[PDB]
C-alpha cells in the first residue's frame, strides 16, 4: 500500500509509563482528565468509565461525587409509572454527548466520533498514536492532496483526511495546577489520560509483574541447581566394557 | 431519490430512477465494462435500482449522486458507480451487488 | 508558547535539511502544475505526501525526545 | 509388591508419571509435550474462569469481556494469561512438530501417536479459531466471516453448509453463542485425543535424539525428567509473565479492541499469527476451492511422512543433507507465515507461491529423494 | 525403505566406472560430516530396529557381535546425555566400521522377499 | 550444624512445616520490601503522592 | 579397562566432605528453598486467582 | 517393541560394569566453566551452517521483497507497478 | 470397595451437577431454590457467611451466580464422565458381582 493509505507511523515518545517499572504520573492523568472533560467530551464518550474509577486515581472519593451529583440519570419509574431522573452516583457511567450513532454524525458532518474508553488499545501506537494525531494537523495540507468536503488533513491518520478537526490549541484549558496549557502539554495528558483510561490496572499489573519475575527468576535459579543435583549420578556414570 | 435499507445489517440503496435517468444507463457499451452487464440483467423493474448500498472494492458505502458518471460514488479509493450502479472508475473491481428481491406488489418489494 | 514549534522549526532548518528541501521543491513543482490549466482532465496528479512524510519522519526521529523533555 | 503397582489406578499413574522407563538422553526439546500439557492447563484454568464472567450473546459479549478486564479482580490477568497461553500453546506446538519432524518420531513404531496427533493439531486449530470469535471485536466478526465463507467453496452444499454453520445469513448472535459452546467443549475433546496419542506412544516408549533403540539404557520418568521439565516450566512461566504483565498487547491485533461492526470492514483481514502460514497456502491457488483444499492438504500432508521418508536411519541428527533440508524447510514454514501478513501485491503474491510449492515439494519429493540418497552415502561410504 | 533395496541400489553404483568414481568420495564426505563414528558408533548401529524383519536379524547376530552392539549403544547413549564426543579409543576409526548386521538382514529379508512371491505364484 | 540438620530437616515432617512457615514469612516481607521499592522509584508519581493537595 | 574392580576415576567430581551434615543440609537448603518459593508462588497464584469469583467491582458498587 | 522393568527387551547384556556416585558426593556443578565455555562453543560450531545458510537465505528474500513492494507503491515506482499488475 | 467407593462420589457430582442445571433456567424455583441452599453454607462457622458471599459472588443470588453456575454445570458432567471411567476400571480388577453372590470365575460369557 502507499505510505498515505497507511497513515505516517508516530514518532516513539518517552512516557512517563513506558519502562517496566513505571506507573502513569497520576498528576498527568488528572490534567489529562481535565482535557477530556473541557475538550473531547463535547464529542466523544467514555462509556467505560465510571465516576468510582477515577477515585484515587485521579481524584478523591469527594470529587468524584460531585462529578456524579451535577448530572441526572435516568432512575426507576416512580409509583404512578412515569419517568423519573435521579442525581449521579459513583457507580454511574460518564454518559455520553449524543444520545445515539445517528445523533453523533449528524452534529459531525456524517462522522462518527469513536468512544475513547479503549481507543489506545485499538490503535497501532497507542498512547503514541493519540499524540501525533491531535498535534499532528499541519497548517496547510501538502499540495496536491484533495480533501473531501468536511475532511481536515492529518498524516497519522490512515487516508490523511480526517473527519476531526484540530481541537486543541494553546489556552483552551486552564489547568488547575498552573501547568502551562500548551498545545503539547495537553495533547500530552490528554494521551496519558486516555491510555490510563483503555488499560485501568496497568500500574498494579506492572508492579506483580516485578513480583512475578523475581520470584520466577529464583526458582529458575534453582531449579537448574536442582536438575544438576539429580541428574550427576547419570551425567557422571561411568563404564568398563570387557567383551565376553 | 436513492434510499438506504438495512437488510441483514448491510444498506440497501433503493433508486427511483427517472426515465432520463434509465436512459443514460442504457447507453454505455456493454464492451467497455471491468463487470459487463446491462441495466436489464441487474433490474427486474427499470423505476427500481436494487442493490446492495457497499462499495465492491473494500467495503465502504459509496456517496449516492455523487461521482464521475452521476450514479455512486465510494469516497474511499474513488470509485465511480453509475444509474445501473455499474462500476465505471477507480479500483472496484464489479458492479454493486443486487439481491434476491422480488415484487409482491407494484408498490412494495420484498429482499 | 507551544515548545513544539520552535523544536520543529529547528530540526527542519538543521539535521532535516535535505528533506525540507525535497519537499519544498515538491511543492513549487505542485502548485505550478495545478496553476497551468488542463489539469483537472489530466490522468495522473502529482501530490507530496510522500515528501511530506520524509520530512515529518525525521523531524519525529530528532525532536521527540526533546520535546517530552521539557514538558 | 508395592502400592504404586498393587492398585489398578495408581498403576495406571504409575505407568505414566513415575516409573514409565525413558531414553536417559532425551534432550531439551523431549519438554515440548510436558510444556504442552502446562498450556492446557492453563487454558483449561482460565477459560473456565473466564466462562463465568463472559456472556455469550452478542448484545453483550464484547462488554463481557471488557467487564472481565475491568470490574472482575484479577480478571485482566486472566483475560490475559488465557489470551497469550493460546500463542504460547502454538508455540510450543510447532516445537513438538518440529521435534517430531526432525527426529523421526513419526516413522515406525510411532506412525499411530504421530497421526493422532495430526488430528489433535486440527482440533487445537478449531478451538483457537472459535475462541478468537468470542470477543466479538472486528477482527472476531470479519474473520469469522472470511473463514467461514471457506466452506462456500464446497461445490452443490457450500452455501447451505455456511447458512448452517452460522445458524443465520451472516455471523452474528447465533454463531457466537454456538461457537462459546463449542470453544468450551473442544479443548475437552482435545486433552482425550492428547491422551490417546500417549497411549499409543507408551507401546513403542519415547524416540531419542540418537534414534536408536533404548531399550538398553532406561530412566525412570521420576525423578529425572520430573526435574527436568521444571526447568522448562520456569522458562516458560519467566516468558509467559514478560507477556502477560509487561507486554500483554503484543502479540495481539488493535483492532479487535473495536466492538464488531458488519458495516466497517478492517483495512487487512488477517488471522491470528499461529494461522498465518496455512493463509499464506490458501492465497496461493487462485482457485477458491483449490485453495481450500490446499490449505487442508498442508495440515493432512504430514500424514504421509511415515510413507515418503525412505530412509533407514530413524531422524536427522546423522544424515547432514536431510538436516540441511529440513532447515529450508522451517524457514520456508515462517516465510509463508509472514506473506500471511502481507498485503495481496506484488511482489508477495508469485513469491507466496514459491514458497508454497517449496512447501509442498518438501514432502512429495525431496523428502523421498534425500531419504533415498543418504541411504546409499551411508552404505558406500562406510564399506 | 527395504536393507535388501539400498544394497542392490549401492552394487549397482559401485558397478558403472562412471558413478563410483563421482559417488564413492561423495559418500565418504558424507559419512565423515554424518559425524555417527565421533559417538563410536558403527554405520549398522543406526539402522532402525524397530521392525519384525530387524528383530529376527539382530536375534541372528553370534553373542560376541551382538553383545558389542549394546555396549556401543550404551556407550553412545551415555555420551548423547553427557553432550560429550568420543575420544581416543572411543571414536570408530573407517577400519573397525564393518557391516556386522547387513549379511543377517538381507538373509532375513532375501526369506520374506521369497516369501511374498511364492504366496503370488500361479501354476501355468 | 548437624544440629540444625536434626531440628529442621531431618524429619519430612518438620521439613515441610519449616519450608511453609519460612513461605509465609517470605511472602509477607517480600510484599512490604516491593512495596516500598515500587513507591520509590516511582516517587511523585503515584496518587498516594498528589493525593495530599486534595 | 579390564579388571572391574578398579573404580573408574570420580576425582573430578568427589566432594571432599561428603559424608559431613554440612554437606547434606546445603543441598536439601537448595531443595527447601525451592520448596518455599514454589509454596509462596503457589499461594499467590491461587489466592489472585480465585478471588475472581469474590463480588466484582460493579457488583460491590 | 518395548516390555517394562525386568524384561525391557533389551538384547542380553553381558560384560558392561557400570559406575556412579550419589549426587551427594559429587560436584553438581564440576567443570560447568569449561562447558559453559569451550563444550557449548563446540556444540554450536559444529552446528552453525545448518541454521545460518537457510535463515540468511530466507532472509535476503524477504528483504528484496520487502524492498521491492516498498518501491513499487512509491511515486518512482508507479510504472513498474501498472506493469506488475 | 473402591468401585463403590469412587461411585459415591460420582453421586455427589450428580447432585451437584443436577443443581447446578435447575438454577440455570432462573424461574422463581430456580433462584428461590439456589438461595435456600447456597444458605446453608451460611452454618460453616466462622467462614461460613463469607463462603456464601463467594459462591454468590455477591450479596445475593443473581447474575454472578447464574454466570458461574453455567460455566461449572458445563463442566461437571465432564467431571462426572471421568469419575464414572474410574469406577469401572476399578472395578475391572475384580469383575462384575452376580446375582448369587459367588464367584464368576468358573463361568465366563464375553
Ligand atoms: C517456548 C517456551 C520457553 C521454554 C524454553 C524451551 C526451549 C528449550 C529447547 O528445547 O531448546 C534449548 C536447546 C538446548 O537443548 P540441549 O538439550 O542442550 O541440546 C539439544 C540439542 O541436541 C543441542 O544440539 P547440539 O548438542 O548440536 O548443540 C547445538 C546448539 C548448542 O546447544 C546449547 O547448549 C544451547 O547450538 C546451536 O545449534 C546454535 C545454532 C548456531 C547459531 C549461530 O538449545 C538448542 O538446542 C538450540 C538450537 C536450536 C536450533
Ligand atoms: C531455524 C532453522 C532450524 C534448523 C535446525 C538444524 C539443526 C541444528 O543445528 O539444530 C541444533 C540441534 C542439533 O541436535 P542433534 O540432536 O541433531 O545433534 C546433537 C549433537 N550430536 C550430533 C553430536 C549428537 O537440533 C535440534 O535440537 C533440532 C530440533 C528442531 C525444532 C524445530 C522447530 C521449528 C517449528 C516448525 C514446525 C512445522
Ligand atoms: C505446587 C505447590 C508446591 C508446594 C510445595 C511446598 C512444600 C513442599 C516441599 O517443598 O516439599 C519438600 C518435601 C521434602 O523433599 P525431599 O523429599 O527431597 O526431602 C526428604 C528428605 N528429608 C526429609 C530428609 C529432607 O517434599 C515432599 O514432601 C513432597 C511434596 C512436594 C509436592
Ligand atoms: C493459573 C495461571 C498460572 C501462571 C502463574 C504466574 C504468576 C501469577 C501469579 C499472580 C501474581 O501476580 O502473583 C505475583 C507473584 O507471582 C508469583 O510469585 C507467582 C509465580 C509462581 C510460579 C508458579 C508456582 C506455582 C503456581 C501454580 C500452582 C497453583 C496450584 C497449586 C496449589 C504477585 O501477587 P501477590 O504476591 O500480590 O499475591 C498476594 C499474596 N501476597
Ligand atoms: C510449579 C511448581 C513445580 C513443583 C514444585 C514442587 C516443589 C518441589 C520441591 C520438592 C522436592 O524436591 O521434593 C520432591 C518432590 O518433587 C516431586 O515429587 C515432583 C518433581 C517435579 C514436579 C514437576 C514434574 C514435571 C513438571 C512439568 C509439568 C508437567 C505437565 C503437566 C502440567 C520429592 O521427590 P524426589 O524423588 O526428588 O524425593 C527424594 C527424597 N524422597
Ligand atoms: C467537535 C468534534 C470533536 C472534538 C472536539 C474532538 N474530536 Fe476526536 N474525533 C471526532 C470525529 C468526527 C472523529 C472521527 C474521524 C473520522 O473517522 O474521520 C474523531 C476521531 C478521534 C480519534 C480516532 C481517530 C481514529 O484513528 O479513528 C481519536 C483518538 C480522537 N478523536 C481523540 C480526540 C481527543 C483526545 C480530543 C480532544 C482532546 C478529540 N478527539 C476532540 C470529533 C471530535
Ligand atoms: C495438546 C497437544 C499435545 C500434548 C499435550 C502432547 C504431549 C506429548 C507428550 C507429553 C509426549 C511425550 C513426551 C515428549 O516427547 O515431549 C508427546 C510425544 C509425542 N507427541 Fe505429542 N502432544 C501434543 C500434540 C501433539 C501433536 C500435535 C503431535 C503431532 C502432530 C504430537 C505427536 C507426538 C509424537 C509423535 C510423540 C512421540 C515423540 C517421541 O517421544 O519420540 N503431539 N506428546
Ligand atoms: C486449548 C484450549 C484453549 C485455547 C487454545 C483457547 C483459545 C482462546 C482464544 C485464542 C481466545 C481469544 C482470546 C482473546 O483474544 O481475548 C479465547 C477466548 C475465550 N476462551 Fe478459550 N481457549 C481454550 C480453552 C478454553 C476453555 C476450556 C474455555 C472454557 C470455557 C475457554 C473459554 C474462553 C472464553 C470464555 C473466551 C472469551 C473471553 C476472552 O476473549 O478472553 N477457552 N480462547
Ligand atoms: C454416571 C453414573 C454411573 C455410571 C454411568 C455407572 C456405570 C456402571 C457400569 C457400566 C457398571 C458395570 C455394569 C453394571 O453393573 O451395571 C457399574 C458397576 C458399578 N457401579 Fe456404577 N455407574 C455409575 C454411578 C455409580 C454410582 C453412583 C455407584 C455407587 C454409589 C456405582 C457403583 C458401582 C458399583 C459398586 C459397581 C459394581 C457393581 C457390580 O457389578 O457388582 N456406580 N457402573
Ligand atoms: C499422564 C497423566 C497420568 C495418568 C495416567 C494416564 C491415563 C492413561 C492410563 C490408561 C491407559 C492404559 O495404560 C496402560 O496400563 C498398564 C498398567 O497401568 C501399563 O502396563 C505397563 O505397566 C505395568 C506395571 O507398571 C505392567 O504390568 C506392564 O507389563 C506394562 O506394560 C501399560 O503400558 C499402559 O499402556
Ligand atoms: C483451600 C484454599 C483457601 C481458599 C483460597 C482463598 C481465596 C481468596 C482469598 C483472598 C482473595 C481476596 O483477598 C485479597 O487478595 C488480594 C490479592 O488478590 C489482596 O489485595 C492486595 O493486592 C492486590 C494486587 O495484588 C491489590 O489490587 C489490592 O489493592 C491489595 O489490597 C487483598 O489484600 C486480600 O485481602
Ligand atoms: S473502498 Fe470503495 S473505492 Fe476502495
Amino acid at each position: 500500500m502507499t505510505a498515505a493509505e497507511h497513515g505516517l507511523h508516530p514518532a516513539e515518545y518517552p512516557w512517563p509509563q513506558n519502562g517496566m517499572l513505571s506507573t502513569f504520573d497520576h498528576a498527568s492523568l488528572r490534567r489529562g482528565y481535565q482535557v477530556y472533560k473541557e475538550v473531547c467530551a463535547a464529542c466523544h464518550s467514555l462509556d467505560r468509565i465510571a465516576w468510582r474509577n477515577l477515585v484515587g486515581v485521579t481524584h478523591t472519593t469527594d470529587e468524584a461525587k460531585a462529578f456524579a451529583e451535577e448530572l441526572e440519570y435516568d432512575d426507576e419509574p416512580d409509583d404512578e409509572g412515569n419517568p423519573r431522573k435521579r442525581p449521579g452516583k459513583l457507580a454511574d457511567y460518564i454518559p455520553g454527548p449524543y444520545p445515539n450513532e445517528q445523533a453523533a454524525r449528524a452534529a459531525n458532518q456524517g462522522a462518527l466520533p469513536p468512544d475513547l474508553s479503549l481507543i489506545a488499545k485499538a490503535r497501532h501506537g497507542g498512547a503514541d498514536y493519540i499524540f501525533a494525531l491531535l498535534t499532528g494537523y499541519p497548517d496547510e495540507p501538502p499540495a496536491g492532496v484533495v480533501l473531501a468536503p468536511g475532511m481536515n488533513y492529518n498524516p497519522y491518520f490512515p487516508g490523511g483526511g480526517i473527519g476531526m478537526a484540530r481541537t486543541l490549541f494553546d489556552g483552551v484549558v486552564e489547568y488547575e495546577d498552573g501547568t502551562p496549557a500548551t498545545t503539547s502539554q495537553m495533547a500530552k495528558d490528554v494521551a496519558a489520560f486516555l491510555t490510563w483510561a483503555a488499560e485501568p490496572e496497568h500500574d498494579e499489573r506492572k508492579k506483580l509483574g516485578l513480583k512475578a519475575i523475581i520470584v520466577i527468576s529464583a526458582m529458575l535459579g534453582l531449579s537448574v541447581y536442582i536438575k544438576k543435583f539429580k541428574w550427576s549420578p547419570i551425567k557422571n556414570r561411568k563404564f568398563i566394557y570387557n567383551p565376553p | 431519490k436513492n434510499v438506504i435499507i438495512k437488510w441483514r445489517g448491510k444498506p440497501i440503496f433503493i433508486r427511483h430512477r427517472t426515465s432520463e435517468e434509465i436512459e443514460e444507463a442504457n447507453e454505455v457499451n456493454v464492451a467497455t465494462l471491468r463487470d459487463p452487464q446491462t441495466d436489464d440483467e441487474r433490474v427486474q423493474k427499470p423505476e427500481w435500482l436494487v442493490m446492495i448500498g457497499v462499495c465492491t472494492h473494500l467495503g465502504c458505502v459509496p456517496i449516492g449522486e455523487a461521482g464521475d458518471f452521476g450514479g455512486w460514488f465510494c469516497p474511499c479509493h474513488g470509485s465511480h458507480y453509475d444509474i445501473s450502479g455499474r462500476i465505471r472508475r477507480g479500483p472496484a473491481p464489479l458492479n454493486l451487488e443486487i439481491p434476491e428481491y422480488d415484487f409482491a406488489d407494484a408498490e412494495t418489494l420484498v429482499i | 508558547p507551544d515548545p513544539a514549534i520552535a523544536l520543529h522549526e529547528a530540526a527542519a532548518e538543521g539535521p532535516c535539511h535535505d528533506f525540507k528541501h525535497h519537499f519544498d521543491e515538491c511543492v513549487e513543482r505542485v502548485t505550478k502544475a495545478q496553476e497551468a490549466e488542463d489539469y483537472d482532465h489530466a490522468e495522473y496528479k502529482e501530490d507530496c505526501v510522500e515528501e511530506f512524510f520524509h520530512l515529518q519522519h525525521c523531524i519525529n526521529d530528532n525532536t521527540a525526545d526533546k520535546l517530552f523533555r521539557v514538558l | 509388591m508395592a502400592l504404586r503397582k498393587k492398585n489398578s489406578l495408581l498403576n495406571m499413574a504409575n505407568s505414566y508419571v513415575l516409573d514409565s522407563p525413558q531414553p536417559s538422553n532425551l534432550n531439551y526439546f523431549w519438554n515440548f509435550g510436558s510444556l504442552l500439557a502446562l498450556c492446557l492447563v492453563i487454558q483449561l484454568a482460565t477459560g473456565i474462569t473466564l466462562a463465568m464472567h463472559y456472556t455469550s450473546h452478542a448484545s453483550l459479549a464484547f462488554d463481557s469481556v471488557e467487564h472481565i478486564m475491568r470490574d472482575v479482580n484479577f480478571g485482566w490477568f486472566i483475560r490475559y494469561a488465557h489470551a497469550n497461553t493460546a500463542s504460547f500453546f502454538f508455540i510450543c506446538i510447532y516445537a513438538h512438530m518440529g521435534r517430531n519432524i526432525y527426529y523421526g518420531s513419526y516413522k515406525t513404531p510411532r506412525v499411530l501417536p504421530w497421526s493422532i496427533g495430526v488430528i489433535i493439531f486440527l482440533l487445537l486449530i478449531i478451538t483457537a479459531f472459535m475462541g478468537y470469535v468470542l470477543v466479538f471485536g472486528q477482527m472476531s466478526l470479519w474473520g469469522a466471516t472470511v473463514i467461514c465463507n471457506l466452506v462456500s467453496a464446497i461445490p452443490w452444499l457450500g452455501e447451505d453448509i455456511v447458512h448452517f454453520l452460522w445458524g443465520g445469513f451472516s455471523v452474528g448472535n447465533p454463531t457466537l453463542q454456538r461457537f462459546f459452546a463449542l470453544h468450551y467443549l473442544m479443548p475437552f475433546v482435545l486433552a482425550v485425543f492428547a491422551l490417546l496419542h500417549l497411549i499409543a506412544l507408551h507401546t513403542a516408549g519415547s524416540s531419542n535424539p540418537l534414534g536408536i533403540t533404548s531399550n538398553v539404557d532406561k530412566l525412570s520418568m521420576h525423578p529425572y525428567y520430573s526435574f527436568k521439565d521444571l526447568i522448562t516450566v520456569f522458562a516458560f512461566l519467566l516468558m509467559f509473565t514478560l507477556f502477560v504483565f509487561f507486554s500483554p498487547d503484543k502479540l495481539g491485533h488493535p483492532d479487535n479492541y473495536i466492538p464488531a461492526n458488519p458495516m466497517v470492514t478492517p483495512a487487512s483481514i488477517v488471522p491470528e499469527w499461529y494461522l498465518l502460514p496455512f493463509y499464506a497456502i490458501l492465497r496461493a491457488i487462485p482457485d477458491k476451492l483449490g485453495g481450500v483444499i490446499a490449505m487442508v492438504a498442508a495440515i493432512l500432508i504430514l500424514l504421509i511422512l511415515p510413507i515418503v521418508d525412505r530412509s533407514i536411519i530413524r531422524g536427522n541428527a546423522f544424515k547432514p543433507i536431510s538436516k540441511l533440508l529440513f532447515g529450508f524447510f522451517i524457514c520456508n514454514f515462517l516465510l509463508l507465515g509472514v506473506l500471511g501478513q502481507v498485503h495481496i501485491e506484488p511482489p508477495f503474491i508469485v513469491l507466496g507461491q514459491i514458497c508454497t510449492i517449496f512447501y509442498f515439494s518438501y514432502f512429495l519429493i525431496l523428502l523421498p529423494m534425500v531419504s533415498t540418497i543418504e541411504n546409499i552415502f551411508f552404505y558406500i561410504g562406510s564399506l | 525403505a527395504s536393507i535388501t533395496s539400498v544394497v542392490k541400489t549401492s552394487e549397482l553404483i559401485l558397478k558403472s566406472p562412471l558413478l563410483s568414481k563421482i559417488v564413492v568420495p561423495l559418500a565418504k564426505t558424507y559419512v565423515k560430516f554424518s559425524g555417527y563414528r565421533q559417538l563410536g558408533f558403527k554405520m549398522n548401529d543406526l539402522i532402525i530396529e524397530e521392525t519384525p524383519n530387524m528383530q529376527l536379524a539382530l536375534r541372528r547376530l553370534p553373542p560376541t557381535e551382538s553383545y558389542d552392539r549394546v555396549y556401543r549403544l550404551i556407550r553412545a547413549t551415555q555420551f548423547s546425555l553427557s553432550h560429550k564426543l568420543a575420544t581416543g579409543n572411543d571414536i570408530t576409526k573407517p577400519e573397525e566400521d564393518d557391516h556386522y548386521l547387513i549379511p543377517y538382514i538381507l538373509d532375513v529379508e532375501a526369506e520374506a522377499f521369497e516369501k511374498d512371491a511364492l504366496d503370488n505364484l500361479e501354476v501355468v | 550444624a548437624t544440629t540444625f540438620y536434626n531440628v529442621f530437616v531431618k524429619r519430612n515432617s518438620a521439613f515441610v512445616a519449616t519450608i511453609l512457615a519460612s513461605a509465609f514469612v517470605f511472602d509477607m516481607t517480600f510484599e512490604t520490601a516491593i512495596d516500598n521499592f515500587w513507591d520509590r522509584i516511582n516517587a511523585g508519581k503515584q496518587w498516594k503522592d498528589i493525593r495530599h493537595k486534595y | 579397562g579390564k579388571s572391574t574392580y578398579k573404580i573408574p576415576d570420580f576425582t573430578p567430581y568427589l566432594k571432599k566432605d561428603r559424608n559431613t551434615d554440612a554437606n547434606r543440609l546445603f543441598s536439601y537448603f537448595m531443595i527447601g528453598s525451592f520448596g518455599m518459593l514454589s509454596a509462596a508462588g503457589a499461594k499467590a497464584t491461587v489466592q489472585d486467582f480465585l478471588s475472581n469469583m469474590s463480588a466484582s467491582a460493579d457488583v460491590l458498587a | 517393541y518395548m516390555g517394562w522393568w525386568g524384561h525391557m527387551g533389551s538384547p542380553p547384556q553381558k560384560g558392561i560394569a557400570g559406575y556412579t556416585i550419589s549426587p551427594f558426593a559429587a560436584r553438581p556443578f564440576a567443570g560447568v566453566v569449561h562447558a559453559a565455555i569451550f563444550n557449548t562453543f563446540r556444540r554450536t560450531k559444529n552446528q552453525a551452517l545448518f541454521v545460518i545458510l537457510p535463515v540468511s537465505f530466507f532472509y535476503y528474500v524477504w528483504t528484496q521483497a520487502s524492498e521491492k513492494n516498498e518501491w513499487l507503491y512509491t511515486k518512482a515506482g508507479r510504472h513498474e507497478l501498472a506493469k506488475a499488475l
